[PDB]
């Protein structure tokens, strides 16, 4: 249930720790698809710790350990946590990007923090209902 | 439990068992189709440089649920004729030996302590 | 260990020209209306993504200069404003990033 | 609100319907036989029908050392020293042959598992079988015994000194030097305390179970 | 380019239309199942009397899991849980046209989605009027025991106290294996849950949890003719001659809520 990355399990935590810290600072990070999926679960769980409250000692310990840069700790409790108070989940959005042209052709994906101020990503749009097929289905819906 | 080697405590008043000896009483053979010896299984114990059959009454191996796990391996000496070598047994002996297949009435009669 | 005899070119040709060893064609190729370039069905367009990604660096460059120091991440929300757009009351109490360029059409 | 451990389901692919059916039978059995609330470290006396004996029941008294299993198959183990012999018996909560369950002394111990008590001195594990039940306070938490047991020589069943075990009821200082603890601490794995991949939360399940159990009543 | 392209059912389905499609599929499945609920009211094939040497059809069930079961003797017996889901007769094969020795009947259960299946499989099931099933299995059934296709099969076909045979594919282990059909013989049935169609069978069943299995009457010589005292073709809830209890227990089995067993 866990990918093998880095030179060891501790390196994976440190690698995951670095990735989590980078995401918070920028809110949008591009990395290999396998690594991005691995870090997605941790990011969502951290927001739950932020929602728990700043005064929570466990959250403070967790926030301090995971976020190397301490200026982010106020941001989590005063920017990230307040923003997603309404939402119950799905805080992180991960999308596929064309593979890197670095001679290794690794699978590339982009993971972003939802609600950010960054420019909107070019997300896919479903087919419009004005299409012939959709219109026919709409007629069936109306009859029913 | 008691098996090849597996120094056991001789819970008996038999002369060889009762008398202190510098080497512990180990087992040489298990009288069962399987090689594992548990409570109620005859074994070929060794005492005072002599080979004497012993009956296992307790083991430290994890057992089935609803049963007490002994912290020490206890055995009772049995003569060739089938009568126990010792006339009394000090450690509490489980009463399941009565229902166990074999001849256990003699040992149970000699076992005053039952748990 | 070496082969007992040289392998014939005819035998070699069959092995390398076997369909299993040939390059397979892909039927999942799609077109990007936005850039007019090709794409895969499960892969987003890259020509347009280049505009957004490189635009982000320009925004990030402005942010880096504004902060001016390491470990200076604000504890308040941030917003980006382009020329011709003025802060509103809702923008109060939020870090403001100013861009000389006009509001991009794609960016909303 | 005390929700017994067995009701809490474990993570896995087992069908939820099994738990729903199992809970109904458990609730039905609880009416026939009342299961008192108890925690590890509590001394209990349980009456069970004797299969070897004919029409004879027996009561065994011991300190609760471990709780295992879930659902109808949940079991609890209580430890005692009888005739100088440490004995631990595992009792299944819903076994039909358990006539009655009596909590002689309801209390909790420093650690949720008391396997180290085997390595502790015999007196900490010795309890009188005939000891009468002591009074308990309903609107209170179970008494928590904070006594730290003393261990026997270093050779033990498990390396309790290791941080992973994190035993808080052992007098390590008496038998172990601070340098030895540092050697044990080499297996700290500090990321384990911060790793969220090993976390399983049943609080929502526990809360949901409470209303369902009360509704059946 | 005039070349083939890859498409899926959800490629061009809009969010509003996609929600409608999901509702329509549920409606179709419900209507089809209800239509086939009553076999006796759908021109049932002639019923024949039981005689020695008759073979009844088997069922397909899902392996829910295992749990301990207690008997009135105080003994604890681990039992495995099998659930019969959407068991229906699909295709009847004549004796001569399938095997000169005996005829066979095809039964499938565990309905599956129609989105990611070839039209050929859907076409066959559309004619039968039932949603597609995960697995097709063939059961050898005597002429007297033949049942019209589309007849719903329920866990009540078997009864507590009857020994049964279960065959299932073993768990695959990869290159080191497994994924081979194996059969377990002489498994007694302890209890049947009518409401959820759960049969409680003694012993273990090969395969992982939630794995489909094939269930048929025990073929051991001792239980040569057990169908005499059981529903000879099958149990028909449509007739409803007498409603069965929700939970069926074997006599030796100790039901929960009974008095604590005392070994007197
Ligand atoms: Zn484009």
């Amino acid at each position: 249930v866990y990918r093998r990355l880095g030179l060891g399990p501790e390196s994976r935590i440190h690698l995951l720790r670095n990735l989590l810290t980078g995401l918070v600072r920028h809110e949008r990070i591009e990395a290999t698809w396998a690594r991005a999926d691995e870090m997605r679960g941790y990011a969502e769980k951290l927001i739950d710790y932020g929602k728990l409250g700043d005064t929570n000692e466990r959250a403070m310990r967790m926030a301090d350990f995971w976020l190397t840069e301490k200026d982010l700790i106020p941001k989590l409790f005063k920017v990230l946590a307040p923003r997603f108070q309404g939402q119950n989940g799905n805080y992180t959005r991960m999308l596929q990007i064309p593979n890197r042209k670095e001679q290794d052709r690794a699978k590339m994906a982009v993971i972003e923090y939802k609600g950010n101020y960054l420019p909107p990503l070019p997300l896919p749009h479903r087919d419009s209902n004005l299409t012939l097929l959709n219109q026919l289905l709409l007629g069936l819906q109306q009859d029913l | 439990a008691v098996q090849k080697m597996t120094r056991v405590r001789v819970v008996d008043n038999s002369a060889l068992g009762s008398t202190p000896y510098h080497r512990p009483p180990r087992c040489i053979h298990v009288y069962n189709k399987s090689g594992v010896g548990k409570v109620g299984d005859q074994i070929l114990l060794a005492i005072r440089g002599q080979k004497k059959k012993a009956l296992i009454v307790g083991h430290r191996m994890p057992g089935s649920r609803m049963t007490p796990k002994f912290d020490s391996n206890n055995v009772v000496l049995i003569e060739d004729n089938g009568n126990p070598v010792g006339t009394r047994i000090k450690i509490p002996i489980p009463t399941s030996l009565r229902r166990r297949e074999g001849e256990y009435s003699k040992v149970l009669a000699i076992a005053q302590n039952f748990v | 260990a070496a082969p007992k005899n040289r392998r014939t070119i005819e035998v070699n040709r069959c092995r390398r020209r076997n369909p299993q060893k040939l390059i397979k064609i892909k039927n999942n190729i799609d077109i990007c209306p936005e850039c007019g370039h090709l794409k895969q069905k499960h892969v987003l367009c890259g020509y347009c993504y280049e505009k957004v990604r490189q635009e982000t660096t320009k925004i990030r460059q402005q942010i880096g200069a504004q902060e001016g120091g390491p470990f200076r991440a604000p504890s308040v929300e941030t917003m980006v404003l382009y020329t011709g757009e003025k802060p509103s009351e809702k923008d109060q109490g939020k870090r403001i990033v100013e861009r000389n360029i006009k509001r991009p059409s794609w960016f909303t | 609100r005390f929700l017994s451990p067995e009701f809490i389901p474990p993570r896995g692919r087992t069908n939820p319907l099994k738990f729903k059916i199992e809970r109904k039978d458990m609730l039905d059995r609880r009416k026939v036989l009342p299961i008192p609330e108890f925690y590890v470290g509590s001394i209990l006396r349980v009456t069970t029908a004797d299969p070897y004996a004919s029409g004879k029941t027996s009561q065994f008294l011991g300190i609760c050392i471990k709780r295992s299993g879930n659902g109808l198959g949940a079991t609890f183990t209580l430890r005692n020293t009888i005739e100088g012999q440490g004995v631990e018996i595992c009792f299944e909560l819903y076994n039909p042959r358990i006539q009655e369950i009596q909590v002689v002394k309801l209390e909790k111990r420093l650690d949720d598992n008391l396997l180290y008590l085997r390595d502790a001195l015999p007196e900490y594990s010795t309890f009188d079988v005939n000891m009468k039940p002591v009074p308990q306070e309903a609107c209170q938490e179970v008494p928590v015994n904070k006594l730290k047991v003393k261990m026997k020589p270093k050779p033990w069943s498990k390396r309790w000194e290791r941080p992973n075990f994190n035993i808080k009821g052992i007098r390590f200082d008496l038998a172990l030097t601070e340098e030895q603890m540092k050697e044990a601490q080499k297996w700290n794995k500090p990321w384990i305390e911060f790793d969220m991949m090993r976390e399983y939360d049943t609080s929502k399940i526990e809360a949901a179970l409470w209303e369902e159990i009360e509704a059946s009543k | 380019l005039h070349s083939k392209s890859s498409t899926w059912w959800d490629e061009h389905l809009s969010e509003e239309n996609l929600s409608f499609v999901k509702q329509l599929v549920s409606d179709e499945n419900k209507t089809q199942l209800t239509s086939k609920l009553n076999p006796l009211k759908d021109e049932p094939w002639p019923l024949h009397p039981w005689e020695p040497g008759s073979f009844r059809v088997g069922l397909i069930a899902l392996k829910l899991g295992m749990m301990p079961l207690w008997t009135k003797d105080g003994q604890k017996h681990a039992v495995t849980l099998l659930q019969v889901q959407d068991c229906h007769v699909l295709k009847y094969t004549p004796k001569e046209d399938h095997n000169g020795k005996i005829a066979a009947l095809t039964v499938g259960g565990k309905t599956v989605s129609r989105f990611y299946k070839p039209d050929s499989r859907l076409e066959f099931y559309r004619d039968l009027g039932l949603p597609p099933k995960q697995i097709h299995k063939i059961f050898h059934v005597t002429d007297n025991a033949v049942i019209k296709p589309g007849t719903p099969l329920y866990a009540a076909h078997f009864r507590p106290g009857q020994y049964v045979d279960v065959t299932a594919k073993t768990i695959g282990k990869g290159f080191q294996m497994g994924n081979q059909n194996r059969t377990v013989y002489g498994l007694k049935v302890w209890r049947v849950n009518t409401k959820h169609n759960i049969i409680y069978v003694n012993g273990s069943v090969p395969g992982h949890k939630n794995c489909l299995v094939k269930i048929k009457d025990s073929t051991l010589p001792a239980y040569k003719d057990s169908c005499k005292n059981l529903p000879f073709p099958t149990y028909f809830p449509d007739g409803d001659e007498e409603e069965l209890p929700e939970d069926l227990f074997d006599e030796s089995v100790w039901q929960p809520s009974e008095p604590s067993i005392t070994f007197a």
